[PDB]
């Protein structure tokens, strides 16, 4: 058996600027197997309301993923997406970041 | 063949009283 | 993988896909066809072994049967008391014989 | 001759040898036998049918069997083979005479002898 | 919407090889399938055949199928390879609700190689329960005609094939009853083209006594009681011993 | 496998008929109702898909037909008005997936007549060889003749020895009508059994011919003085002849009159001795 | 209960049957209605007795049942599986028979024996 | 539409 | 241009508790159209898009039946798979199983897929030709033999030329408003000084269809293959798609800098300098 | 064509042993006869 | 080949399995496990024996077979097919038997009347 160790990226689906609703996506991929645990932050804290979609491969059997939930982004705040692997020593925390 | 017992045993008859009969002559003509 | 035994009208056949070897026993008969062997009426108790191969899955195995019957048109039922009543007139005649011709040598 | 009515019991006849079998529906595993009444034997899984011997000897009587239901109805079974029926044709009467004037003859004439 | 089967009728001698083909045009074939029907059951399933190029073979049928037909060859018929073989044909569908195309059919007749032919005509015994005279015609060459009676009450049956596994014997026969008195049947195959030399048995009767004995066999019965007679002689010859020895003494 | 039910049915013209197709060794998605009339080839009527309403064809007058796809393994075919004209060969055929073969059962033989009086219960008889033919081939050829029923529901076999024979035996493909033209008649089926010549003449061979026959059902207004025409076997039977020659038969009549005649023989021959023996005795003891 | 009784001279045979006294028996054999008015004089029916006349062993044979006016031929408590062999003039051999015959063989060959030897004693 | 046809394992 | 279909099926097994996680999957392009899980309570085959939703119940009936039959077969698959491997019955294991076929601009049978995978590592394929399997390891050679001997690569031969292929002409004549389309990316490039002196000039991507694009970085004709940070296209939630790609660069150099984008909706591939 | 026990040569035997007798019994009366 | 051995003795049927002395075997009976259920009384199982009483020809002949324990029982290539017909107090004996049977007895009456005629002819 052969594993691979997952890729985060952290984003929203439109380009950001305070006021306003949007959404915010941890999407990870290229893991391997498919037992993964995945949240995401705000001020250091989970949020309750979140989906995900159906599981599925790539062209090398590594498998993705997709969680978002909807926000309001502010000045003043802090998100993040937090992701626990098997392949994983210690959990990793995505922050992030408007110009990424 | 001839796996008809009639003629054995009109066979056996004639020479069961032919037998009878000559032992009968004989055995009064020794004594 | 048994030698299929077929019990057609009044005799026996043994049923191969190939030649039947003769093991032992009843010679038999072939009925110009090399696949069938004619073991003859089954009254007359044939006895045997043969051997065969097989063209199916079985394919480079060898196959041995052996056949005894026993109908035995020589069986006869005698209970004990009916052959000790034979016995002891057999016995009585016999005795019987005896002492008359006891009788007549006086 | 129906299953319904209880009637269950039938014969099997005609087979190579002289024997007569009797059959019956019921279907329970163990099934016992009688004969006017009377416990006659019980057959398993393995036998079907009650053995009676040859035709010769002309089987009759009442039987019965019983599996998981009542008792089967009665059947009757009656024979008569003539294994010992004779011909009284020309030829037997004929022999049996000239066996009879033929031994009455050599009685005669071994008493006939021995008059005093 | 083109499934076309030829040849309509077959007529093969047993131990020869033939082959059927089915022709199609679809915009489609998802499979081919091969059918077998008797003339009074359901068609029993042959073959599919899903793409062009393969081969499928059972114990002696065999398959093929190609972009514009279907064959089926036939090796070493026997007289028991008589049905009718029926193609049909799945066209593609999104769905697959779209139905069979089926072919009409090809009557297919093995005629048995009778070895040495033997006609004949033999009157067959009454059944002592009905009034129907029946005789029977036996061993022909297996190529004969047999056409039925211009007369209304006289039936005649077609051409039959008998196999006999216990002499591995091969027969052709046919049957013409009818309840008439003048009915003696030399007269009754006049319509059907009997080959020559046909028999016609004598009407007095012939007996092989070596025949009839061939065919004995005995129980136990029979051998008690052949016991019991050589018992009883035995007896009877010793007490006849006896009298005899006495009517001696005394005389 | 499919298997229909019932495989034969004959009803009187105005009643409703009800054909079953239990599916098998799996769960059938299709399920096909065909027909076929007589020399002539497969025509279908009509198809049932998953648990949807069936799909006809252009000459099967939905009134006239229905189709109930209960269950996944099971169709239910009914002829509502069952007419003469409805006279066929109802063959059921079933499929798993869009993808795979379909599957036959057994066909169903409908017949129907407007009128009960019609049905006719066959006729069998036997017909033993001819000893010219044994003599001549060494083969005896025994025919059963089944003769005057309606409709052509029959099956016939051969029994010998009370087991079902198989080989040598060589029946019809199909009934034929007596009176081929005219309508109702009635239908004749033949059948050839050829065995040894010694096998024949052995008299302790049984032999026998069995038709059954398919009929009026068990519940069927019957006002006529004749026999009710159900369901039922009709058979003959023959015994082994040997003609001219010694049997079994011969030599046990002969073995029973030896043994009554010897054993009055013994008996007359042991009264004469009673009597010898006393006057030998009588003889002595006067001395 | 009591079962049918068999009667056998020569080639006719007897069958009677002594349940239901007073109602009227119909006969069944091989589920085939029998005994009736029917044109037949082989076969004959009157209040208690069914006559078979030149009984063929072959067809005559099998199942026989005895069920009064009205009722059903499967609600009739008993059957009776006959097979039997006819004879014209076949004389059966038993036991009581042959013992029979030995009693009277005996017997007139006792008398013709005292008969010749009293004869012979007086001649002589 | 999935694979309608005869399903066959490893 | 071009078109596909594509059917994903996983299976997980659990050795402790319940029977193995099974779920599907089902693409058209880019565009998943129907899923199934197991673990879901409705134990139906389920739309995920709007043109889908026009079938009858029959079509829902069909899929749920043979995907479950897909799972069952799966299960045993998992079962025989570790008898032939060896190994004990306390672990986890997976398969994945992957089928389609691709057609042309004239809607016409290009190209089918079908693939095995035990455990994310290759078990069995079906050649490019769609006439012999292809096999990796030793274990292997047996389910080759087995399949090879019955005619399995014709039977899933004739569905994926014929069935596939209508079904997928079905599918995107239903659904010719969104599987047809094609957008533009909305491309703009941003700047950020890292400390004092390098900074990044970005250039993005933004909410485009299909998800096949492609960026380059440019310095006066000189092709930048290194120095370049770009990342995996990413979906946006809504059907469209992401990308963006960085370059470190010297102060005031930016204008000797440029971005090209190439997409399948632009007529001309364009080209992006800073302001 | 099997016998068992019925083959005619059991009674054959029986008959040729009473034959041997009575030939050989009158051979030794007309033996006896001649010599007186 | 070693072939089987079979016993008739009235209603009761012994087979000896010739080729397997050394180990445990058992029994199979037109594809079913016969005998060694340490039930039914009618069969019975030994070290090398099997016992079948009340033998009945029509249900109980056909295909036997012996096989060794722990080996598949489709290996076997030594089948035997029985048909046989059984009787009660019925017993087999060839003319053989009877003449000779009918000799002696004929015989020693001669010897003990020559005997008995020897003995009182001198008194
Ligand atoms: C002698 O040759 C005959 C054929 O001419 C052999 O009979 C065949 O035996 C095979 C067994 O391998 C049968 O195949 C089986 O068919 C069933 C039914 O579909 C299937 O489920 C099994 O998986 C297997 O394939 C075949 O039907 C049978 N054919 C006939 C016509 O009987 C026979 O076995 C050969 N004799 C010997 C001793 O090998
Ligand atoms: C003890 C001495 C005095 C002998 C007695 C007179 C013999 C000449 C007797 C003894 C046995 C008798 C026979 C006993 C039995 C028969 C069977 C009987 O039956 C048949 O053989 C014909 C019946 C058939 O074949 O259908 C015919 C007369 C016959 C030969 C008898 C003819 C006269 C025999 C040979
Ligand atoms: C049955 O098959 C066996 C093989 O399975 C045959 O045995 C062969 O006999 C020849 C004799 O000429 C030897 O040369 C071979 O070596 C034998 N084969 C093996 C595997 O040892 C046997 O001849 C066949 N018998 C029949 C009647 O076909
Ligand atoms: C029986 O009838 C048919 C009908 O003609 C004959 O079969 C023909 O045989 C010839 C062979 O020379 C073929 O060319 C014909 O095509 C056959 N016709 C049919 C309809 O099959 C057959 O010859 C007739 N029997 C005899 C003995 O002549
Ligand atoms: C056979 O009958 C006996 C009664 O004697 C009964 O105890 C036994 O259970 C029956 N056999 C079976 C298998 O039930
Ligand atoms: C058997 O008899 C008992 C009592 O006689 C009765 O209660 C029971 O119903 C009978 N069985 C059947 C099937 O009628
Ligand atoms: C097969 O069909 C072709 C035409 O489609 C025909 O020419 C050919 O004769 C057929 N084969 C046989 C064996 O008849
Ligand atoms: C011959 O038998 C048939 C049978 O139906 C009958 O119709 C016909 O009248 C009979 N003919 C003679 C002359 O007996
Ligand atoms: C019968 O056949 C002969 C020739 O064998 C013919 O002369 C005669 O006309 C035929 N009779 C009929 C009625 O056809
Ligand atoms: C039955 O009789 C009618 C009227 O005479 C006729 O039209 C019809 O054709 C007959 N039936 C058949 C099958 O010939």
């Amino acid at each position: 058996m052969i594993q691979r160790t997952p890729k985060i990226q952290v984003y929203s689906r439109h380009p950001a600027e305070n006021g306003k609703s949007n959404f915010l996506n941890c999407y990870v991929s290229g893991f391997h197997p498919s037992d993964i645990e995945v949240d995401l932050l705000k001020n250091g804290e989970r949020i309750e309301k979140v989906e995900h979609s159906d599981l599925s491969f790539s062209k090398d059997w590594s498998f993705y993923l997709l969680y978002y939930t909807e926000f309001t982004p502010t000045e003043k705040d802090e998100y993040a997406c937090r992701v626990n692997h098997v392949t994983l020593s210690q959990p990793k925390i995505v922050k992030w970041d408007r110009d990424m | 063949g001839l796996l008809d017992p009639k003629l054995c045993y009109l066979l056996d008859g004639i020479l069961f009283i032919y037998g009878v009969i000559l032992t009968a002559l004989f055995l009064r003509v020794k004594f | 993988f048994k030698i299929p035994i077929e019990e057609l009208e009044d005799r026996v056949f043994v049923n191969c896909n190939t030649s039947i070897t003769w093991v032992e026993g009843t010679v038999g008969t072939l009925l110009s066809d090399i696949t069938r062997l004619d073991l003859g009426k089954r009254i007359l108790d044939p006895r045997g072994i043969y051997r065969c191969n097989g063209t199916d899955i079985y394919k480079d195995k060898e196959s041995t049967v052996q056949v005894h019957y026993r109908m035995c048109q020589s069986c006869v039922e005698l209970d004990p008391a009916t052959v000790a009543g034979i016995i002891v007139t057999d016995v009585i005649a016999t005795l019987l014989l005896a002492l008359g011709v006891f009788c007549f040598a006086g | 001759q129906s299953i319904k009515g209880n009637h269950l019991v039938k014969v099997y006849d005609y087979q190579e040898d002289g024997s007569v079998l009797l059959t019956c529906d019921a279907e329970a595993k163990n099934i016992t036998w009688f004969k006017d009444g009377k416990m006659i034997g019980f057959l398993t899984e393995d036998k079907k049918k009650w053995n009676l011997g040859s035709n010769a000897k002309d089987p009759r009587g009442m039987y019965q069997c019983k599996g998981s239901q009542n008792k089967s109805k009665p059947l009757q079974v009656y024979y008569r083979m003539c294994q010992n029926c004779i011909e009284l044709n020309a030829a037997t009467i004929s022999g049996f005479l000239f066996a009879e004037i033929v031994s009455i003859f050599v009685l005669a004439v071994g008493v006939y002898f021995i008059a005093g | 919407d083109q499934v076309t089967q030829s040849p309509e009728a077959l007529r093969l001698q047993e131990g020869e090889s033939s082959s059927l083909n089915c022709s199609y045009t679809v915009s489609g074939l998802r499979g081919l399938f091969w059918y077998r029907q008797d003339p009074g059951k359901g068609p029993e399933f042959l073959f599919t055949l899903y793409s062009a190029g393969e081969e499928k073979e059972k114990e002696r049928l065999k398959a093929t199928l190609t972009k514009k037909e279907s064959f089926l060859h036939i090796t070493a018929p026997k007289p028991e390879d008589s049905a009718t073989y029926l193609c049909a044909v799945q066209p593609l569908n999104a769905g697959n609700n779209r139905k069979l195309i089926w072919g009409l059919g090809t009557s297919l007749a093995v005629n048995p190689n009778i070895q040495n032919p033997d006609p004949a005509v033999y009157q067959l015994r009454d059944s002592k329960s009905s009034d129907k005279s029946v005789c029977l015609f036996t061993d022909f060459d297996s190529q004969t005609n047999v056409s039925q009676s211009k007369d209304s009450d006289v039936y005649i049956t077609d051409k039959t094939v008998l196999d006999m596994r216990s002499m591995d014997f091969k027969s052709n026969s046919a049957v013409a009853w009818s309840n008439k008195s003048d009915f003696a049947c030399a007269n009754a195959f006049n319509n059907s083209i009997i080959p020559e030399d046909t028999f016609f048995p004598s009407p007095e009767s012939s007996c092989d006594v070596k025949l009839v004995e061939k065919s004995f066999e005995t129980d136990t019965n029979l051998n008690f009681q052949n016991l019991s007679v050589i018992g009883f002689r035995i007896l009877l010859l010793k007490v006849a011993g006896f009298n005899l020895l006495m009517t001696l003494r005394l005389w | 496998v499919v298997s229909q039910h019932p495989s034969w049915v004959i009803c009187k013209s105005g009643t409703s008929v009800k054909i079953e197709c239990r599916s098998l060794d799996f769960q059938a998605t299709t399920m096909f109702w065909y027909r076929q009339f007589p020399k002539q080839s497969l025509m279908l009527m009509a198809t049932s898909n998953e648990g949807s309403k069936a799909t006809y064809e252009q000459g099967v007058e939905k009134d006239k037909f229905l189709i109930n796809h209960a269950s996944l393994t099971l169709s239910t075919l009914t002829v509502t008005s069952a007419h003469p004209e409805d006279s066929s060969f109802y063959i059921c055929s079933a499929r798993e997936w869009g993808g795979t073969e379909a599957f036959f059962g057994q066909g169903t033989r409908l017949t129907v007549v407007e009128d009960l009086n019609k049905v006719f219960p066959p006729e069998v008889a036997v017909f033993e060889p001819s000893e010219a033919e044994i003599s001549h081939t060494q083969k005896a050829t025994l025919v059963c003749l089944a003769t005057g029923f309606f409709p052509d529901h029959v099956e016939l076999s051969w029994w010998v020895n009370g087991k079902e024979v198989h080989s040598g035996v060589s029946t019809d493909p199909q009934p034929l009508k007596e009176q081929p033209a005219l309508n109702d008649s009635r239908y004749c089926l033949s059948s050839r059994l050829r065995v040894s010549a010694t096998f024949w003449q052995n008299p302790r061979n049984h032999f026998r011919c069995q038709v059954q026959f398919y009929g009026l059902s068990e519940n069927d207004e019957w006002t006529q003085d004749r026999a009710k025409p159900v369901t039922q076997i009709v058979s003959a039977e023959a015994w082994g002849r040997a003609d001219c020659g010694f049997t079994s038969v011969s030599y046990q009549q002969g073995v029973l009159s030896a043994t009554i005649l010897y054993e009055i023989l013994l008996g007359k021959a042991t009264l004469y001795a009673v009597l010898v023996s006393a006057l030998v005795l009588m003889a002595m003891v006067k001395r | 209960q009591t079962p049918y009784k068999v009667s056998i001279s020569g080639t006719t045979v007897i069958l009677t049957c002594p349940q239901y006294p007073g109602s009227e028996i119909l006969w069944q054999h091989n589920d085939k209605n029998i005994g009736g008015d029917e044109d037949d004089k082989n076969i004959g029916s009157d209040e208690d007795h069914l006559s078979l006349k030149e009984f063929s062993e072959l067809e005559q044979s099998g199942y026989y049942v005895c069920y009064p006016r009205g009722s059903k031929p499967e609600d009739a408590n008993f059957y009776l599986y006959l097979r039997a062999r006819v004879c014209e003039n076949c004389m059966e051999m038993d036991v009581m028979s042959v013992a029979t015959i030995v009693i009277v063989d005996i017997c007139i060959t006792g008398g013709l024996l005292l008969l010749v030897y009293y004869w012979s004693k007086n001649r002589k | 539409g999935v694979y309608d046809g005869r399903e066959h394992t490893v | 241009g071009s078109h596909s279909m594509r059917y994903f099926f996983t299976s997980v097994s659990r050795p402790g508790r319940g029977e193995p996680r099974f779920i599907a999957v089902g693409y058209v392009d880019d565009t998943q159209f129907v899923r199934f899980d197991s673990d879901a309570a409705s134990q139906r085959m389920e739309p995920r898009a709007p043109w889908i939703e026009q079938e009858g119940p029959e079509y829902w009936d069909g899929e749920t039946r043979k995907v479950k039959a897909h799972s069952q077969t799966h299960r045993v698959d998992l079962g025989t798979l570790r008898g032939y491997y060896n190994q004990s019955e306390a672990g986890s294991h997976t398969v994945q199983r992957m089928y389609g076929c691709d057609v042309g601009s004239d809607w016409r049978f290009l190209r089918g897929y079908h693939q095995y995978a035990y455990d994310g590592k290759d078990y069995i394929a079906l050649k490019e030709d769609l006439r012999s399997w292809t096999a990796a390891d030793m274990a292997a050679q047996t389910t080759k033999h087995k399949w090879e001997a019955a005619h399995v690569a014709e039977q899933l031969r004739a569905y994926l030329e014929g069935t596939c292929v209508e079904w997928l002409r079905r599918y995107l004549e239903n659904g010719k408003e969104t599987l047809q389309r094609t957008d533009a990316p909305k491309t703009h490039m941003t700047h950020h000084a890292v400390s004092d002196h390098e900074a990044t000039l970005r250039c993005w991507a933004l909410s485009f269809y299909p998800a096949e694009i492609t960026l380059t970085w440019q310095r006066d004709g000189e092709d930048q293959t290194q120095d370049t940070e770009l990342v995996e296209t990413r979906p946006a939630g809504d059907g469209t798609f992401q990308k963006w790609a960085a370059v470190v660069v010297p102060s005031g150099q930016e204008q000797r800098y440029t971005c090209h984008v190439q997409h399948e909706g632009l007529p001309k591939p364009l080209t992006l300098r800073w302001e």
